């Protein structure tokens, strides 16, 4: 669908700093 | 009967969750169940049209998160191919009704594929696909019109005042509504109002020809 799927490469991770 | 009923509905039943999507698999599996919904959606009995036109209505409300262009490309291939005239309707106002969902990105090159699928839909005698024109041309436009050049645009508007003159109420209504909308839509609105007017005038303008009643009530 989506950039990261066409791109084929992972989504980030969500945290705190 | 009714066992195409029992292939399509359970394809449909299927395809809405076979699988990951975007694997090289479902994108054959998904390209043959819309190349067989639109083809039932011209067979020559009731209730399998019926249950057709919810398949494929199903199928693009399960996929559009996630397939939406491969839709609108089977979509357009059955457009592209100008056949049976229920079949024609079934992809021309689905794909009028996706259309909004292209991403900027892929206006342009579907507005040059369309400009030859709408010149060759005009050009069909039977009102029902008219009628479906109609409805498609102002949501085509409104989602490609400014991706058009002013060639592209006069080409169009060529292409629906050649059927003002026509016997058919409902082919000139379809002509009327679609030459304006086209303006309407375009990045240049008050020059192809302008142009348009111009055409409309020099239909008439010549005010002693014998005139048909037909080109009168379209123009």
């Amino acid at each position: 669908x989506d950039i990261w799927c066409e791109t084929n490469k992972q989504t980030g991770i969500l945290v705190l700093c | 009967k009714k066992d195409r009923v029992n292939h399509c509905l359970t394809i449909c039943e299927n395809i809405v969750a076979q699988s990951v999507r975007n694997s090289p698999e479902f994108q054959k599996l998904l390209g043959i169940a819309m190349e067989l919904f639109l083809l039932c959606s011209d067979d020559a009995e009731s209730d399998v049209r019926m249950v057709a036109d919810e398949c494929l209505n199903k199928v693009i409300k399960a996929l559009m998160d996630s397939n939406l262009p491969r839709l609108q490309l089977e979509l357009y291939k059955e457009i592209k191919k100008n056949g049976a005239p229920r079949s024609l309707r079934a992809a021309l106002w689905r794909f009028a009704e996706l259309a909004h969902l292209v991403r900027p990105q892929k206006c342009r090159p579907y507005l040059v594929n369309l400009l030859p699928c709408l010149t060759r839909t005009s050009k069909r005698p039977e009102e029902s696909v008219q009628e479906t024109l109609a409805a498609a041309v102002p949501k085509i436009m409104a989602s490609f019109g400014n991706f058009a050049n002013d060639n592209e645009i006069k080409v169009l508007l060529k292409a629906f005042i050649a059927n003002l003159k026509s016997s058919s109420p409902t082919i000139r209504r379809t002509a009327a509504g679609s030459a304006v909308s086209i303006c309407q839509h375009s990045r240049r609105t008050q020059y192809f109002y302008s142009w348009l007017l111009n055409v409309l005038l020099g239909l008439l303008v010549p005010v002693e020809d014998e005139h048909s009643t037909l080109l009168i009530l379209g123009v």
